[PDB]
């Protein structure tokens, strides 16, 4: 039996589609207002970005658009991703280190992935 | 420093 949990997550930067019409994207971002970052912290089971299948807790958004998000605060991040329009392009980067620390109780084990205990 | 959004 060959295990997906055993391999490592890419953390090469990827292009993400979300064709969602005028309905929400179906996950939740953390951030702070200075600017350290944009991080999924939430997927929602059937919503838009669910059924991409491409984007996971953990993943920092890199940019909506060509819109740089890279330094953005929580709030600018939130209405850029609502403004997106029909056709949200989203480039992510899986970057569960950054991530773990807004999470309580949770860390990076060897696989990339991120537990909480 | 910290917020969450749903979007």
């Amino acid at each position: 039996p060959e295990f997906l949990g055993e391999e490592d997550i890419p953390r090469e930067p990827r292009r993400i589609v979300i064709h969602r019409g005028s309905t929400g994207l179906g996950f939740n971002i953390v951030g702070t207002e200075d600017g350290e970052g944009i991080f999924i912290s939430f997927i929602l089971a059937g919503g838009p970005a669910d059924l991409s299948g491409e984007l996971r807790k953990g993943d920092q958004i890199l940019s909506v658009n060509g819109v740089d998000l890279r330094n953005a605060s929580h709030e600018q991040a939130a209405i850029a991703l609502k403004n997106a329009g029909q056709t949200v392009t989203i480039i992510a980067q899986y970057k569960p280190e950054e991530y773990s620390r807004f999470e309580a109780n949770s860390r990076v084990d060897s696989s990339g992935r991120i537990v909480t205990d | 420093n910290y917020k969450q959004f749903s979007v």
